[PDB]
C-alpha cells in the first residue's frame, strides 16, 4: 500500500526525477517493480532520467462545453423566479 | 414563435422539394433563395458556431441573474422583515 | 525667516490701526501679507491679488520703488500661469502709466506669462535672467512652473494614440526611470493619468476601463440594512420576553 | 458551406482564387465596394473575415443540401422548445 504510492504520489506533478532518485526512495537495486513501472506508468522511460511527457499532464482547457449547462442552470433559475412568482 | 415560425417553415422546404419534383415554374425566381440566404447569417447548425458567441452567451444573462439574485435579496428583505413584524405585533398583544 | 517675518507683520496687524490715518500700512501690510503668505503657499491668486491691491496704493510714490514693484508682481504671474487677472491688471490704464526702461522689460514678463510655451519659456529664460535674480525665491516659483509645465508638454504627446513605448516618450523629457517614470507613477495616485506601464517590453498602456458602478451601489446598503435588523432586534426581544 | 467558419484565412484564398499574398488586399476589398460580401479584413494573421453574403441563383444539389442544413434548424430548435412547453407550462397554467 505504500508501494504503489511512488507512483501515485510523487506526480502529478512533476517535470523530471533522476534514476536513482527514484531509486533511493524503492531501495534494492535494480528491481522489476520499477520495470513494471515503467510499464504501468506510462508516463515514460528515460535513459538515466524518467520524464513527465507530455506534459505535466494532458494540458486541461478544461472545456468550453459547460457554456451548455450554463445555460441549464438558468432554465430553473428562472423558474425559481416564476415559483414566487 | 416555434410553432408558427418552423410549420411555414416546414410547409415550404416541402413545396420547394416538390419543385423539382413538380409545379416547376416557380422557378421562382429568384426571391426564395435570396432571402433565405439573408436567414443564412447565421444557420444555426452543428454545433451553433457560437466558439466567438460563446462567452458572450452567458454574458448576455452575466447581468440578468446578478440582478435576479439582488434584488430578491433586498425584496425579501422588505417582504420577510415587514411580515415579521406586523405578524407579532397583531398575533403576540391580543392574546 | 518666517517665523521672525510674520511676528514683525503680527506686529504690524495692531500698528496700522494704531494712529490717526496709516496713512499708508494696511496696503502695505498687504504687501506683506502677500510674502509670507505666499511662503506659506496658501493661494496663487489671493497672494497675487494683494499685489494689485498694492499697486493701487502705489500710486504718486517714489518712482524707484514703483519701477521695482512691477518687478515682483509681474514675475509673480509667471508663477501662477492662471491668475485669470491678467488682462485685468496689465491692460488698464494704471498699469500702462510706466514707460520706463526697467518696466519695459517687465512689460514682456508680463507677456511671458501670456506666454508660456516650454520653446519660448526655455528661450527668454536667459534674457530674462537678471529679473530672475529679483525672485524673492528664485526656486520655488520656477519649480511649480517647470514642474507642472512638464505634463503640460507630456499631455500633448500621450494623448493622440492610445499606448506609447515608454523609452521615446521619455526620451523627449531626457530620461525615464529616476525620476520621471517615478513622477509619472505618482500621476497615476493623482487621477491625472490612468494607465500602466510595462518594464519588461518598455510599452505604456492606457486604461480608463475598469468602472465603479453596480457594487458599491449594493453591497454599501446593505451595510446600512445591517442597522434595521440590529435596531429591530430591540423591538424582537422586548415583545416577546 | 454552412459555416462559420466565417473568417478565412489568405492561403484558402491563395488557392482558390490563386492570387500572390500581397495582392488579396485589392481582391476581398474590391468586392467590399461590389457588395457581395461587407466582411472586414484582419491583417494581423492576414485572415480574410466574411460579413453577411451573395446567394446566386441554386441547383439541384442546393435545395437537396438546403433540406439538409435548413430543416436541421427546424428540427433542432423546435425538440428544444417542447422542453420549454413541458416544464414551463405548469407555472403559467
Amino acid at each position: 500500500t505504500i508501494r504503489d504510492e511512488i507512483a501515485g504520489c510523487i506526480e502529478k506533478a512533476y517535470e523530471k526525477i533522476l534514476f536513482t532518485e527514484a531509486t533511493r526512495i524503492l531501495f534494492f537495486n535494480t528491481p522489476k517493480k520499477m520495470t513494471d513501472y515503467a510499464k504501468k506508468r506510462g508516463w515514460v522511460l528515460g535513459p538515466n532520467n524518467y520524464y513527465s511527457f507530455a506534459s505535466q499532464q494532458q494540458k486541461p482547457e478544461d472545456t468550453t462545453i459547460p457554456s451548455t449547462e450554463l445555460a441549464k442552470q438558468v432554465i430553473e433559475y428562472a423558474r425559481q423566479l416564476e415559483m414566487i412568482v | 414563435h416555434g410553432l408558427k415560425g418552423l410549420n411555414s417553415k416546414l410547409l415550404d422546404i416541402r413545396s420547394y422539394l416538390e419543385k423539382v419534383a413538380t409545379g416547376k415554374l416557380p422557378i421562382n425566381h429568384q426571391i426564395i433563395y435570396q432571402l433565405q440566404d439573408v436567414f443564412n447569417l447565421l444557420p444555426d447548425v452543428s454545433l451553433q458556431e457560437f466558439v466567438k458567441a460563446f462567452y458572450l452567451k452567458t454574458n448576455d444573462q452575466m447581468v440578468v441573474v446578478y440582478l435576479a439574485s439582488l434584488i430578491r435579496s433586498v425584496v425579501a428583505l422588505h417582504n420577510l422583515i415587514n411580515n415579521k413584524i406586523a405578524n407579532r405585533d397583531a398575533e403576540k398583544k391580543e392574546g | 525667516n518666517l517665523p521672525k517675518a510674520r511676528a514683525a507683520l503680527t506686529s504690524a496687524r495692531t500698528t496700522a490701526n494704531a494712529i490717526y490715518c496709516p496713512p499708508k500700512l494696511q496696503a502695505t501690510l498687504d504687501m506683506q501679507s502677500g510674502i509670507i503668505h505666499a511662503a506659506e503657499e496658501k493661494d496663487w491668486k489671493t497672494a497675487y491679488s494683494y499685489f494689485y491691491e498694492a499697486f493701487e496704493g502705489y500710486d504718486s510714490i517714489d518712482s524707484p520703488k514703483a519701477i521695482t514693484s512691477l518687478k515682483y508682481m509681474l514675475l509673480c504671474k509667471i508663477m501662477l500661469n492662471t491668475p485669470e487677472d491678467v488682462q485685468a491688471l496689465v491692460s488698464g490704464k494704471l498699469a500702462l502709466r510706466y514707460a520706463g526702461r526697467q518696466t519695459e522689460a517687465l512689460k514682456c514678463v508680463a507677456q511671458a506669462s501670456k506666454n508660456r510655451s516650454l520653446a519660448d519659456f526655455e528661450k527668454a529664460l536667459t534674457d530674462y535672467r537678471a529679473e530672475l535674480r529679483d525672485d524673492p525665491i528664485i526656486s520655488t516659483h520656477l519649480a511649480k512652473l517647470y514642474d507642472n509645465l512638464l505634463e503640460q508638454n507630456l499631455i500633448r504627446v500621450i494623448e493622440p494614440f492610445s499606448r506609447v513605448q515608454i523609452e521615446h516618450i521619455s526620451s523627449l523629457i531626457k530620461l525615464s526611470k529616476a525620476d520621471v517614470e517615478r513622477k509619472l507613477s505618482q500621476m497615476i495616485l493623482d487621477k491625472k493619468f490612468h494607465g500602466i506601464l510595462d518594464q519588461g517590453e518598455g510599452v505604456l498602456i492606457i486604461f480608463d476601463e475598469p468602472p465603479v458602478d453596480k457594487t458599491y451601489e449594493a453591497a454599501l446598503e446593505t451595510i446600512q440594512n445591517m442597522s434595521k435588523v440590529v435596531d429591530s432586534l430591540y423591538n424582537k426581544a422586548k415583545k416577546l420576553t | 458551406r454552412p459555416a462559420n467558419h466565417r473568417q478565412l484565412t489568405f492561403e484558402e484564398i491563395a488557392k482558390s482564387a490563386k492570387i500572390t499574398v500581397n495582392e488579396v488586399e485589392l481582391l476581398v476589398m474590391k468586392a467590399l465596394s461590389v457588395g457581395l460580401v461587407k466582411g472586414s479584413i484582419d491583417e494581423v494573421d492576414k485572415r480574410v473575415h466574411m460579413t453577411w453574403v451573395q446567394p446566386r441563383v441554386l441547383d439541384l444539389q442546393q435545395i437537396k443540401g438546403m433540406k439538409d442544413r435548413l430543416e436541421f434548424w427546424c428540427t433542432d430548435v423546435k425538440s428544444m422548445e417542447m422542453l420549454v412547453e413541458h416544464q414551463a407550462h405548469d407555472i403559467l397554467t
